[PDB]
């Protein structure tokens, strides 16, 4: 599913962008 | 069910932001979290509060506009295939911007008014235009009650997802006459374009508008910080990944 692809990619994006958020 | 999930994930979008203060003004370097779906100026009060010890923002010595969603600026200032899992250990994803002061205002960007009303008025008038593009008139948004218009913007400030969804849907076009699409290149030669894409009688795929995307000038299509398949449907793409200001932004990256 295209939506499954988007869900997956957005979650990954949020995970990468949240990494080490304790320094911010 | 999934459009809601997708939108929630976008609303949750958040970035590590390094705000370097112009000595002229760890108070020299602020570290804050800023959502993708908002404007940098919505955090000015937080920046000023921290440094009780004209002005505009810059990225690598280049002035940056404040009237674009933070996530959109990030997409064109930070120049993906790499999953968090296959990513090298401890890669820090962040945006470094400088708060600078000067005697004269940089000529290419709308100045920061620091009035707390500037951002909301701009954003609302813009949704009024997005409504014009989607529906042919600003009726839907102008039909919102004064309370609803204020709560629509309030949701951006307080992060109230429920309110933003309720109102953005109210005004959002059953079937768009045109798609409110903005295409841009990296800001690190910058080119921006707002092509006229009709939905009347067609159901374009990204590949279908390849002509327009390429007119902005081997390239990867990035939307909401992610790569999008060339075969995805435009309407689908817009209905799902458009930003909090009503516009769908595509950033071309090598």
């Amino acid at each position: 599913s295209m939506d499954d692809l988007l869900i997956r990619r957005l979650t990954d994006r949020n995970d990468k962008e949240a990494h080490l958020n304790e320094l911010f | 069910a999934h459009m809601n999930d997708i939108k929630q994930l976008l609303w949750n979008g958040e970035l590590n932001v390094l705000v370097s203060i112009d000595p002229s003004f760890e108070i020299a370097v602020l570290r804050i979290r800023v959502p993708r779906e908002t404007y940098l100026v919505n955090y000015m009060p937080l920046i000023w509060n921290k440094i009780k010890s004209y002005f505009w923002f810059e990225h690598n010595k280049t002035p940056i506009p404040w009237n674009y969603p933070v996530g959109v600026l990030f997409d064109c200032l930070a120049g993906f295939t790499t999953s968090f899992e296959n990513q090298v250990k401890d890669v820090l994803t962040f945006l470094r911007i400088h708060l600078v002061m000067g005697d004269s205002l940089p000529p290419t960007i709308i100045p920061i008014a620091s009035s707390k009303t500037q951002a909301e008025k701009f954003w609302f008038h813009q949704w009024k235009q997005v409504c014009f593009i989607l529906n042919g008139s600003s009726k839907a948004i102008m039909s919102l009650s004064v309370n609803e218009a204020r709560k629509f913007w309030g949701s951006v400030i307080t992060r109230n997802f429920q309110d933003f969804i309720e109102i953005s849907n109210k005004i959002s076009s059953s079937r768009p006459r045109h798609i409110p699409l903005i295409i841009q290149t990296s800001r690190t030669t910058f080119r921006i374009s707002q092509p006229t894409i009709s939905m009347t009688g067609v159901n374009p795929t990204l590949k279908d508008i390849e002509g327009d995307i390429l007119d902005v000038k081997d390239v990867m299509v990035i939307c909401q910080g992610i790569e999008i398949p060339w075969h995805m449907l435009l309407y689908d793409l817009y209905s799902k990944l458009r930003s909090f200001d009503g516009f769908l932004y595509i950033t071309l990256v090598p």
